């Protein structure tokens, strides 16, 4: 039984929720926002990942180079990622270097330069990268599985945004992103490890008791996405393994399904012909895969937003003359989640889950962000207790209601990159998602 | 970690306040004992294959249903074999790992078609990363054997079921085993592994065949897959000073899209190039090595001639302010390896199976200005350079050179 | 009918005394009116190859007794076509026909009886 | 071979009493000339391809009509391109090597289907035998670039069409160019010659890129293939008594099914080894090396020690007998190597590009004992000496053993 | 017909001034109104690849060209199936039309016509 996690609250609203760990000698504090690329529209598309650039490039105080310094000094680092919805900014430190951290956090959050001069070396930088997410082939994959499954939405929008805004974002429009975003009733200040709850609460006090509340405040982890059956292909003849995702609609944070979900992801599970345990998976997709070598790995996924998800899997493979034949029997298994599945699967997959969602957590930074997604998602940490319980609750006829109204007869979307020729045409890939015999 | 001996095996448990626990068998086993090149690196790889009482298929099924995890890896001094369940399962893990010790088939089979496999899959994709390669060839340039032979199987040296059977009599002994426990109540671990290995055979200490010696001298990998550059100096008197050193000279940045404000850092500025001083303590020998990768041999090359100056720098006067921060970011690493359990693990492994005290991160020495100048120059002015190229070899510096 | 039914029933009746008396001496005897030796097989050689789990029994010979298989095979289908039988030293003795298959079939069937029951757990 | 001057091409000829001419063109255009890895290789490769005249195919189809044949390789000082034919047929020769110098097309599918392929068989041919491998492995060490550039093209470094097309506009040149006929009437060749060859550019001479510089160090280059071993010594100021030194030392036997009564042929005693000693001159540096091939790596280092104590021994004393048994063995080889048409006209090529005369094999020199001795005294005391070991690595010695 | 001799005619034809001043426009109208332009093709793009020659000539393309081709082929592949024309920058125009696959075609052709001759050669 871990430590309780505690939460307390400051007048503007921002939450400071913790979790101390008397045998660590480290902390990760930080500062999680419910804010990220979505809250961006078209022409300004790209502010939230450009600002978290700038953020390290010197404040009012501190310039860029004594920013540099005062980190080394402390001994530990600092980190920052911005996704689609939530933004974290986070310093690892000593146990008895925290109240430094919070206040560096704090400087480059409230107060940070945003320097013309600044904002036109980082807009280089940023054009550089355009040109070099296109090796990370997963992300390639996953970036357009977005933009087409919410094809002209807010979340199918890039992170990165377009070359055209990049060369045109002003410290105008990003002083406005931030103010409007980074708002106190948004943030949450967590801290992981060696930290005293009381001592954090003191510091949020000290440093962020100036940061400005929004006009309506709503409750953490807040908000229509409309699902596009569609298909991305990037063939590319040159490439040696094939990079296949496919997905449906899933489910957000707060659906009744959100375990369900789990429970049948699990079921599917991951497979990497590197892992020597791999071949021996109980995962009847696993069995088929491995035993014929369709693939060099899939990954099962569910993936949450406020109000939608995205439930699939992605697969690598260099047997491009049977890529039918794992698209098929991936399709196949997803089927038998309607059709076939018992207790006999379900209780395996949740005597997997039980321990998996505990196992993830493993160090301060992961507790960290387990605390800060779980606070920004839901409102609250819910409890290991709370979680065994609705994990319990799932059962085989619960998940057969799920698959047949998420699975089964659905549209997919689907992005195909490499040598995907085998890959055959949209319709008879949906076909796969129901059974005739049925 | 609580210390103790359970039926001639030494246990080192720590009890925690979580509901996961991390279960390591660490084996006097890693490469610098391999009879056979590679043969280490196999027998991590047959671990959890086909015992006696429970087959791979079996175990991998059970591991399922507790819902945990294997993880196995192979240093130049220890194999370890790391588990990771929650709390309550820990008597079917004592008796999984005694089975592995006591019961392992070692099937020529599994040899061929699972074991190798894998262990060459390990492989190719550690590789990826060039800089690896030029740090394993920097190894071998220093040390020739013993620390000096590979961690990895390779293809042009083949190992056989033979050898590993050999090697294997050898490491699963009471001799070679330590057993920790992180998340572990230690009484009752102790009572488990007391149960459970008291068959073991109490074998005797491996040994390093041959002193460890030092050379200098230089590697040239010839790869298509990127560039990099080690240059390592062979340490005869390891002191924890090289720690600080290697901190203080740096490389990666402590903060994102940014390069640093160590000097290592401070020489890749007008360069798409990566950098990271690192040493490695092996107790009776050690190895200070500063790594560079990047994409240009030309800027590698350049970053190099810059390396070796701030290391002669260094060697002339640090200032207090960069001694502290040298003190805060050695403290920090050996803080960070002290809890990420795969390192964790073979550290107190280290203490347990040979006699190194461990060094708690707050009693991480303070080392002055002068202290800190004094390492760089003997570094400086070392008489044994290492220096392994990786990539387009032609076009990277050579040890005359720098 | 799988290698291992074969075996496991073939231990109970070489397990009883009585059972043993009066099968082992017939079986010897259907041994050698069976005539497989006159065509220097082993009695291994005869099983049926063609499944899943026999080619990989096969793949995991030593090559040597891969090698020597294939021979005798070739040898026998030399006697077979030209409608002869083995002579002298070509006859399989007693002493030379072993079991040289058996284990390996009986460990690739015990993972995939044991992978089938598995297939199949309830957790309690 | 009386030399001479035709429309700015130096010519030799040799009339003889034979049916069968050989004709060469030796161009200053070897590897240590070369601009790009390999590109010499390529070159050389890419002779009597298509030309504006005349294809590759129409050039094969009327060779066989004369029954002539074609020979090509690459040194690091020359590309030799020969043909032998009947002597009649000399015209026809000449003309054919004019196309190819002044109007080879060098066509991009040439290069790919045609000339690239057949560089890579002729390199992995060479590579069959590791005593080639070490001997080339011990030039790359030795001089670095230059002439420790590759000689052969390889897969790492591609070579493009723009590659070989610059370096032919260089080399194809009348400066860079050697005509050598044996049984070949020399007024005759300047004629054809000189109406030929009139229209190629002038050009400047071909440089090396930088200055010899020597090294001393170690390759190792792990292949599973056969196991060789060179010692190499660099030598800054090539001298003559270096060839009585190498036919000396010797190595191979002079009777079928014996070992041979040179000091390195009596060091393989009791082994399945074989050994050579070889010196290369190439002008302003040379190489005195030593390689030892055999299936055992415990052989190879066996007979490495006893190679190297040779040499030791050798500083010491040579007899009367052993110094005149050099002269003897030395003014062979000279003259078997102006036989050789394809070592014969690199000698004259030598004489008529640099202006080195050559040394008839009647004018070698006779070493006293004193002067050899010295010579190998010489080489005992280096300060840059050269290991290259191929096959398996961790088994072959190191400089610092010998 | 070989790619050489539509070549050869029409360098005969281009010669003759009297011959270009009436052949000329003629082609002109012809290439006009066979509408592949509106498609998206190249001229070279319709010729007829099914052939051990032509094959070898679209091997020896640079790649450049050869993804451009593949692009524009499957462009008027999908003009075509939708029963539509190419507008604005998918029609090409005239000079855009150029003979990328001409001199690859009449290299090979030139190599496997001279071996046909000189495989056809007599020694006089």
């Amino acid at each position: 039984v871990s430590p309780k996690t505690r939460t307390s609250n400051l007048k503007n609203g921002l939450t400071i929720a913790s979790e101390s760990n008397p045998l660590v000698q480290t902390a990760t504090v930080g500062v999680w926002i419910d804010a990220g690329s979505r809250n961006e529209n078209a022409y300004n598309n790209g502010t939230a990942h450009f600002f978290e650039h700038l953020a390290f490039k010197g404040t009012d105080k501190r310039s860029q180079h004594q920013l540099e310094l005062d980190i080394e000094n402390m001994g530990g680092h600092l980190n920052a990622y911005t996704s689609r919805e939530s933004t974290v900014y986070y310093a690892k430190s000593f146990k008895d270097d925290v109240p430094k951290s919070v206040e560096i956090l704090a400087d480059i959050l409230q107060h940070s330069k945003l320097a013309e001069s600044a904002i036109d070396r980082e807009r280089e930088v940023i054009t550089r990268e355009l040109e070099e997410v296109n090796k990370q082939y997963e992300e390639v994959v996953f970036d357009h599985l977005h933009a087409t499954a919410f094809m002209n939405q807010p979340l199918g929008r890039t992170i990165l945004g377009p070359r055209e805004n990049i060369q045109t974002i002003t410290n105008t429009e990003l002083r406005k992103f931030i103010t409007e975003n980074y708002t106190a009733d948004r943030m949450v200040l967590v801290g992981a490890g060696a930290v005293d709850h009381d001592a954090l609460v003191e510091l949020a006090e000290k440093y962020f008791s100036h940061l400005p509340s929004s006009q309506s405040p709503v409750p953490l982890g807040t908000p229509i996405p409309n699902f596009v059956g569609s298909e991305v292909r990037l063939r590319d003849d040159t490439m040696p393994v094939a990079h296949i995702a496919i997905a449906v609609e899933g489910v957000s944070w707060t659906s009744e399904d959100y375990y369900t979900a789990l429970v049948a992801q699990a079921i599917i599970g991951n497979y990497d012909r590197a892992v020597g345990t791999s071949r021996h998976q109980g995962s009847r997709l696993s069995n088929i895969v491995s035993e014929n070598n369709l693939a060099n790995s899939f990954q099962s996924f569910s993936t949450s937003y406020s109000d939608t998800g995205l439930w699939g899997i992605y697969l690598t493979s260099e047997n491009t003359t049977q890529i039918d034949d794992l698209v098929h029997f991936t399709l196949k298994e997803w089927n038998r989640l309607s059709t076939s599945v018992s207790n006999l699967q379900v209780e395996r997959a949740k005597s997997q889950l039980k321990a998996g969602l505990l196992l993830s957590l493993d160090g301060t930074t992961y507790v960290a962000e387990d605390i800060g997604r779980q606070l920004t998602t839901l409102g609250r940490r819910v409890t290991p207790a709370e979680v065994e319980a609705k994990l319990e609750a799932v059962t085989e006829h619960d998940v057969r209601a799920w698959a047949q109204k998420t699975l089964y007869d659905k549209d997919i979307a689907l992005v195909g990159l490499g040598p995907i020729e085998g890959l055959y045409d949209y319709n008879r890939i949906r076909n796969d998602m129901s059974m005739m015999r049925w | 970690f609580s210390t103790a001996e359970a039926a001639g095996v030494k246990v080192a448990a720590q009890d925690g306040q979580s509901p996961i626990s991390d279960l390591s068998v660490v084996l006097r086993g890693g490469s610098r004992y391999a009879t056979v090149p590679g043969v280490s690196h196999i027998l991590e790889k047959f671990a959890f294959q086909n015992t006696v009482p429970k087959s791979a298929l079996r175990f991998v099924r059970e591991l399922e249903l507790f819902g945990g995890k294997l993880y196995t890896h192979t240093t130049r001094e220890h194999i370890v074999l790391r588990t990771q369940f929650l709390k309550q399962d820990l008597p079917y893990f004592v008796d999984a790992f005694a089975n592995v010790l006591k019961e392992t088939k070692f099937q020529q089979f599994e040899l061929t078609e699972r074991v190798a496999p894998v262990a060459e899959l390990d492989l190719l994709k550690r590789e990826s990363d060039p800089a690896f390669t030029a740090l394993e060839a920097a190894h071998e340039v220093a040390f020739r054997t013993g620390l000096g032979n590979s961690v990895y199987a390779q293809g042009y040296s083949p190992v056989t079921l033979e050898d590993v059977k050999e090697f294997a009599r050898q490491v699963y002994a009471k001799q070679n085993v330590a057993v920790v426990g992180n998340n572990v109540v230690p009484a009752d671990l102790q009572q488990l592994v007391g149960t459970a290995f008291a068959d073991l055979q109490e074998g005797s200490k491996v040994t390093q065949a041959g002193t460890t010696t030092l050379h200098g001298g230089e590697a040239r990998v010839r790869t298509s897959t990127g560039n990099a550059l080690t240059i390592a100096l062979p340490i005869a008197e390891p002191k924890p000073v090289y720690h600080a050193l290697a901190s203080f000279l740096g490389g990666p940045a402590s903060m994102p899209w940014s390069v640093g404000a160590s000097p290592l850092a401070q020489a890749t500025v007008g360069t798409h190039t990566s950098v990271k001083a690192t040493y490695h303590n092996y107790g009776d020998a050690g190895l200070f090595a500063i790594t560079i990768k990047g994409d240009s041999p030309a800027e590698i090359s350049q970053v190099a001639h810059k390396a070796v100056q701030a290391l002669k720098d260094t060697g002339a006067e640090v200032t207090e302010e960069q001694a502290a921060r040298a003190y805060a970011k050695s403290k920090f690493a050996a803080a960070e390896a002290f809890e990420n359990p795969d390192s964790s693990a073979s550290v107190i492994g280290m203490e347990l199976l040979s006699g190194v005290s461990r060094i708690a991160p707050e009693n991480v020495q303070k080392f002055t200005p002068a202290e800190l100048s004094e390492a760089a120059a003997q570094l400086s002015a070392s008489a044994k350079p290492v220096v392994a190229a990786v990539g387009q070899v032609h076009a990277l510096p050579f040890a005359d050179e720098l | 009918a799988s290698i291992t039914s074969v075996v496991k029933t073939s231990e109970l009746i070489l397990k009883s005394p009585l059972l043993s008396k009066i099968v082992v001496p017939l079986a010897k005897t259907y041994v050698k009116f069976s005539g497989y030796r006159q065509l220097g097989f082993k009695m291994n050689d005869l099983i049926i190859e063609e499944t899943p789990n026999m080619q990989l029994a096969l793949r995991r010979l030593p090559p040597t007794e891969s090698y020597d298989r294939v021979y005798r095979l070739i040898r026998a289908t030399q006697f077979s076509l030209s409608h002869k039988l083995a002579t002298g030293n070509d006859i399989t003795k007693p002493e030379e026909d072993d079991h040289y298959l058996i284990p390996y079939i009986l460990d690739v069937e015990a993972e995939a009886f044991e992978k089938d029951a598995l297939d199949n757990l309830e957790v309690v």
